[PDB]
């Protein structure tokens, strides 16, 4: 109505954008000039920087991290009764833009998380579609939702269980000799 | 089809 208009603190990145006190701190949350964290699982890679550069960062500073081509893929986890918090990472490269795949494993019983996260902003990600399966002697668990925005992060995704998650009893059920197949499609809609 | 990526565990 006829606040004092503050301006965003990435306005010195480009965001000319000024609002009041009571809204400012809520769009620089979903600001899109706001700087991007290191998508990779764990906290080792304290890395920063804006989308433009994260693929660069990846290419350069992750050059384990394997890509498939292909809307259609699977993502085999391989070793998965290895005590302690493990994580496994991969890259889909389909529809003209690059998804990263992640399985985090959490430790009394341990639990398994799949997530897909978008490499692009919040808006590109509300396009795509993602589709988990695991498949079994006459059993299949499937989880589908829309990718998160490495702009959003899988933290509280994954804290909330917003995703894939299943312990390592299922897993025996979908795994041979410490490998477990991901069946992951991407689609767009 | 499916192509398939063998991915190893990071701990
Ligand atoms: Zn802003
Ligand atoms: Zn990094």
């Amino acid at each position: 109505a006829n606040s004092v208009l503050f301006p965003c603190k990435y306005a010195s990145s480009g965001c000319e954008i000024t609002l009041p006190h009571t809204e400012k701190a809520d769009h620089e949350e979903l600001c899109e000039f706001r700087p991007y964290s290191c998508p990779c699982p764990g906290a080792s890679c304290k890395w920063q920087g804006s989308l433009d550069a994260v693929m660069p960062h990846l290419m350069h500073q992750h050059k384990s991290i394997t890509t498939l081509q292909g809307e259609d893929i699977v993502f085999l986890a391989t070793d998965i009764n290895l005590p302690g918090a493990v994580d496994w990472v991969m890259m889909q490269s389909c529809f003209g833009f690059h998804f990263m795949l992640v399985l985090e494993k959490q430790e009394g019983h341990q639990q398994f998380f799949a997530i897909v996260q978008l490499i692009g902003t919040r808006k590109q990600a509300e396009n795509f579609a993602y589709r988990l399966e695991l498949n079994g002697h006459r059993r299949r668990l499937t989880w589908e939702a829309t990718p998160r925005s490495i702009h959003e992060g899988i933290a509280t995704a994954i804290m909330n269980s917003d995703c894939l998650v299943f312990d390592t009893s299922i897993a025996q059920l979908f795994a041979e000799n410490g490998n477990l197949g991901i069946n992951v499609t991407i689609s767009m809609c | 089809l499916r192509p398939v990526a063998m991915v190893r565990p990071t701990v």
